[PDB]
């Protein structure tokens, strides 16, 4: 349930009276085995400090180990003033490098002092900046050591690591480099890891080929790269989103560097398998290689191991990795890993790409329940679960329900508004993906409703004006800027509206101004738009599409070309249609100049017939007329129809808006009987038989045959009848299977699967004669209908007729203003945080905590409010279900004083104002 | 104009469009139609342009468009050499900014 | 009661209330319309034609 | 390995068979080193814009 704690501590003090409030079970048992009245199935706490062990015991099994990483690195980065010391010396050491010299080294202020060298470095094994010489080169290894201690290092060859480390993770690559020239010219030798605290920047930045430079000039100076060189270098390769060259790295430092992996290798591994679209089976291989982690390295899955793995496992919308994934967590948190922001979000990121809406408000307010803070993400992704539910609609089901999923639609888009709302009043720093997945959201409404609902104008003109609105001024709102994701939302909108060059116009603005790289779903966009769209070329374009997604490295996917052949076999009707339209044209042109050049005139005159008549040949002599058909048969009245109405070139002037002819629509069609004479019994669409939504007759028509045989009868013959003789074909097998087929149907209606037929002439002359009575003095079409009429004899009126159903209304419980019934159907409860419900249902001492929020809280300050006695509990529950099945009745006997004394004491505190 | 990427030749037709009819200072309004839809400038943008601001007296205009020739380092047609000399000897802008 | 998600439940309180004092019409004007109108069928005739 | 480029013959497919190679290593480089090739304007851009 999405209950607020502050409501589920409510609902538990409701649920046990005064008890919650009194002794626990503990105390029971106690009180119990002091007095002596204690039974034998019980078990007694005959010992306190045992029972302490076993449960300290049982609580160890789930206790979870210290994952906190006391860095050096980070310490030295909060440290202001010893990053502004050391980034003072390696300008100093940048630019002016000091004097490897003897004495009188005090000739410069840029080292001055503070309070037979290189033989000496050569003969002791001491290092160059461990021997003092008052040089500058030994003033600025004093400074150096000086500003190190005072940042907790020890100016060693692990010390300087840390410093440079720190200093790459903040930009500064000259500065670090700079220090570690310094370092290596005075004897502090250059390590593998100083080449790794080096190459850290690089990684950061994300540039492949100066990291590849490190690595070979340390392979220049004799240096063998060890583990944590190539980890930098797959951090390169990952962070410049080359993610299977990571996987290159692996495969070669197992071939050629002969370095076993640790489990950092296959955390990066797997974070660059998380976004590899390089192949097709990136998924496999992730779950092949986190079981050859655990089964044959025998390595022991972290957070960090889980993390990346359910990142990963969070994109599949199939039910088994889905499936992966939760049972993933459910590992994680069993093995002493409680759950983070991070776990929440892959789970939120698991539930949204099917649809569930229900799982993601689930874990937002579980998440809120142990005093996790909800981040930006989590409602980001909640929206992005909104614009999957509307994309997985049933809508055939709502088409045979004949409902319209609009207020569907419009209560998606108010709860995401309202999320919207939510997120500018707690202050919080608006981001990019929220605005996009409200772009999203609007442009995935907009083709939805042009999909299902297209003679709704009026309904993708308000879904049209708010993608407009977001996408022209909340982006300059929040002074974010346009990325790829905010591009696609938006081209694939245009594309789905046949506005080619609309579409063609922002994806080269996208491509040459911002100098962004698109896509691959915003390149299958502009694929189907061009296959879609039936005009000369299309295919040539989506051709040149599929050129610039082959080399420019964008994955080419099956899918993409089995939808490419079907969505153009499609597109063929388009393509007639406008192929033909110009023969329409044509012939339209033709017809205009002909009927003025008068040819048609001259061509009416029928002198061939005159000359040769229909009774004379060429020759003379009398040849055999067949005989005139009467004016009074369809095929007389369809000549007739066809020499005496208007022509096929005078129906329409011009053309349709997009190179189809006229006559698609039911307007044009309706206009075009007018003009030959024929006023059309189906208007619109709504008067369409439509044969897909039947159930039965297919049904019928699969197994036994058809059932009507003299549907498609020309003269007599293609009837399918069974025979006249018996048998397995005579008429009694046949009947006999047609009722079982409909005895299966009715027992669907039974289960309800079905919905429940009408009173049919057989059913009703069958029934009871009072039921007949019933029937006709009520007008009943359904036995529901019927079922009313009985059930609410004071609904129906004077003369025994049934009223409608608008003119009942219920009573209405009270026990439906609960603070738990009324968060059920807030649709915004679970996105609220508990400070903002707290405030909206009472905003006084009773819900205020004084910083953590919790259920168990609220439970420890009422309990201590009951006890002084500032809080008045009754006593028993006020909140009955699951006992007697007349509980509702004695839930409401129970609450009737306090909503009563809640409605009208705020009356009662207004008198007393004295107005 | 809204659904197509037009380009800066499709914006120099209509600044000969509009300094057919003597709309000068109208035509400096595509430059800054085309300066708004990031389209970028041609050596024969800056010749019509230049050439616009000679019967409108744009000196403020022409300001920003020689500063923007020197920037983008374009060669300079010989009709818009004459026009910012002739700008030069009204306004004397490019003698106290020394601009030449 | 001044809460922003009960607008609904106050609509259909308002219904109820409406229905039951339609039904209360209802149920008098049939009792006035059983106990006393069927002595306009015995009605004088000197009543029914003034 | 996904079980339909297994049994079916689509020609991406033949992207399954080799091992994982990096998109700047069998791609040509430029003037600065490793590039991606969608980072150069004249890959992503189709021909006919």
């Amino acid at each position: 349930k999405a209950l607020s704690p502050y409501a589920q501590a409510l609902r538990h003090v409701a649920l046990r009276g005064a008890t919650a409030f009194g002794p626990g079970a503990k105390e029971m048992e106690l009180d119990m085995l002091r007095k002596g009245t204690l039974p034998a199935d019980y078990r007694p706490p005959v010992q306190g400090r045992w029972d302490d062990t076993i449960e300290r015991w049982a609580y160890a099994w789930q206790f979870p180990a210290e994952e906190e990483q006391d860095d050096i690195t980070k310490s030295v980065e909060r440290n202001a003033s010893g990053m502004q010391a050391l980034l003072e010396i390696g300008n100093k050491l940048l630019r002016s490098p000091p004097s490897p010299e003897p004495l009188s080294g005090k000739a410069s202020k840029l080292y001055p002092p503070v309070g037979r060298a290189e033989e000496l470095s050569a003969k002791y094994n001491v290092p160059m900046a461990y021997i003092d010489d008052s040089s500058e080169a030994s003033n600025a290894s004093k400074s150096l050591a000086l500003v190190m201690e005072d940042v907790g290092l020890e100016f060693t060859e692990d010390g300087l690591t840390v410093v440079i480390s720190a200093l790459s993770r903040q930009g500064y690559g000259t500065i670090g480099r700079a220090i570690f020239d310094f370092a290596s010219a005075m004897g502090l030798g250059p390590s593998a890891e100083m080449y790794r605290a080096l190459m850290k920047y690089a990684s950061r930045r994300g540039d492949v080929n100066e990291s590849m430079a490190l690595i070979e000039e340390m392979k220049g100076n004799g240096i063998t790269p060890r583990i944590g060189n190539w980890h930098e270098l797959m951090y390169t390769f990952y962070k410049a989103k080359d993610y299977p060259a990571v996987s290159q790295i692996v495969d070669n430092m197992k071939m050629y560097a002969n370095i076993e992996p640790n489990e950092v290798t296959f955390v990066l591994q797997l974070k660059a398998l998380a976004k590899d679209n390089s192949q097709l089976n990136s998924l496999p291989e992730a779950i092949q290689l986190f079981d050859q982690m655990e089964n044959v390295y025998g390595f022991i899955a972290s957070r960090p191991h889980y993390d990346a793995m359910m990142f990963h496992l969070s994109q599949s919308p199939r039910p088994e990795m889905r499936l992966r994934c939760e049972e993933l967590a459910h590992k994680m948190e069993l093995m002493g890993i409680v759950w983070n922001a991070n776990t929440y979000l892959n789970l939120i990121r698991s539930a949204q790409v099917v649809g569930d809406v229900a799982a993601v408000e689930k874990y937002l307010s579980r998440m809120r329940e142990e005093g996790i803070p909800a981040s930006i993400g989590h409602l980001t992704w909640a929206v992005q679960a909104h614009v999957q539910s509307m994309i997985r609609i049933d809508y055939d089901a709502l088409k045979e329900k004949d409902e319209s999923p609009l207020p569907t639609w419009l209560e998606h888009l108010e709860t995401c508004f309202g999320i919207y709302e939510l997120v500018v009043r707690r202050g919080w720093v608006m981001q990019l993906p929220f605005v996009n997945a409200l772009l999203r959201l609007t442009c995935q409404a907009t083709i939805l409703s042009m999909e299902r609902t297209p003679d709704e104008a009026e309904t993708i003109g308000r879904f049209e004006e708010q993608a407009n609105k977001i996408w022209n001024h909340t982006f300059d709102e929040w002074q974010l800027q346009k990325d790829v994701y905010s591009y696609e939302c938006y081209i694939a909108l245009l594309a789905h509206q046949q506005r080619i060059d609309e579409a063609e116009k922002l994806f080269q603005e996208m491509i040459l101004k911002k100098d962004l790289s698109p896509s691959r779903r915003t390149y299958h966009c502009m694929i189907f738009m061009h296959l879609s769209s039936g005009e000369e070329g299309g295919t040539a374009r989506a051709l040149r599409y599929l050129e610039a997604m082959e080399r420019a490295g964008i994955q080419v996917r099956p899918s993409l070309l089995k939808k490419i052949v079907r969505v153009n076999n499609a597109a063929g009707y388009k393509r007639d249609m406008k192929r033909r339209a110009r023969r329409i044209m044509q012939a339209r042109e033709e017809y205009l100049a002909r009927k003025e050049e008068g040819v048609s005139f001259g061509e009416g005159g029928k002198e061939g017939a005159s000359n040769q008549r229909a009774d004379v040949d060429a020759e003379g002599n009398s040849i055999l007329e067949p005989l005139a058909v009467s004016p009074t048969s369809t095929l007389a009245w369809w000549e007739k129809w066809k020499r005496e109405t208007v022509s096929k070139h005078e129906l329409f002037t011009e053309e349709g808006a997009d190179g189809t002819p006229k006559g698609e629509t039911f307007e044009e069609k309706n206009e075009a009987l007018r003009m030959m004479g024929i006023t059309s019994s189906f208007q619109t669409k709504d008067l369409v038989p439509q044969p897909d939504r039947q159930k039965l007759l297919p049904l019928i028509r699969r197994e036994e045959g058809e059932i009507a045989g003299s549907l498609w009868a020309m003269d007599g013959g293609e009837l399918s009848y069974p025979k006249d003789g018996g048998g397995p074909q005579g008429w009694g097998v046949r009947l006999w299977r047609e009722r079982q087929l409909v005895k299966r149907e009715y027992q669907k209606v039974l289960d309800g699967y079905r919905p429940v037929p009408q009173l049919s002439t057989l059913g009703n002359s069958v029934r009871t004669a009072g039921d007949q009575l019933d029937i006709e003095r009520s007008g009943a079409q359904t036995p529901g209908e019927l079922s009313d009429y009985r059930n609410f004899p004071d609904n129906r009126f004077d003369g025994g007729q049934l009223k409608p159903e608008s003119e009942a209304a219920p009573a209405v419980p009270f026990s439906a203003e609960l603070v738990w019934q009324g968060e059920a159907n807030d649709k915004l409860s679970p996105y609220k945080s508990d400070e903002e419900i707290a405030l909206e249902n009472d905003n006084t001492f009773f819900s205020s905590l004084s910083t953590r929020r919790s259920k168990f809280d609220y439970l420890e300050k009422w309990r201590d409010m009951y006890r002084h006695g500032t809080l008045e509990v009754p006593e028993g529950p006020t909140l009955n279900f699951g006992r007697t099945p007349d509980d509702h009745k004695e839930t409401m006997a129970a609450l009737v004083r306090g909503w009563y004394q809640r409605n009208r004491k705020e009356p009662a505190s207004e008198e007393e104002l004295k107005r | 104009s809204g659904k197509l990427k037009l380009d800066s030749i499709c914006y120099l037709a209509l600044i000969k469009a509009k300094m057919s009819r003597g709309g000068y200072a109208e035509a400096l309004a595509v430059g800054r139609e085309q300066d708004a839809d990031g389209v970028p400038f041609l050596p024969h943008t800056y010749t019509h342009l230049l050439e616009a601001a000679e019967v409108a007296d744009d000196g403020e205009m022409a300001l920003e468009l020689a500063r923007r020739m020197s920037s983008e380092q374009w060669p300079v047609s010989d009709r818009g050499r004459e026009a910012l000399k002739k700008l030069s000897t009204r306004h004397h802008w490019e003698e106290v900014a020394e601009y030449k | 009661p001044k809460d922003k998600r009960l607008e609904s439940l106050h609509e259909k309180r308002l219904r109820y209330l409406a229905h039951m004092q339609m039904e209360r019409q209802i149920r008098c004007v049939r009792e006035n319309a059983k106990l006393f109108d069927g002595v306009e069928n015995m009605p004088e005739a000197a009543q029914c034609r003034e | 390995k996904v079980p339909h480029s297994l049994i079916y013959n689509i020609y991406p497919y033949l992207e399954e068979i080799r091992r994982r190679k990096g998109m700047m290593a069998m791609h040509p480089p430029g003037k600065d080193g490793l590039l991606m090739p969608d980072r150069v304007v004249d890959n992503r851009l189709p021909d006919h814009l």
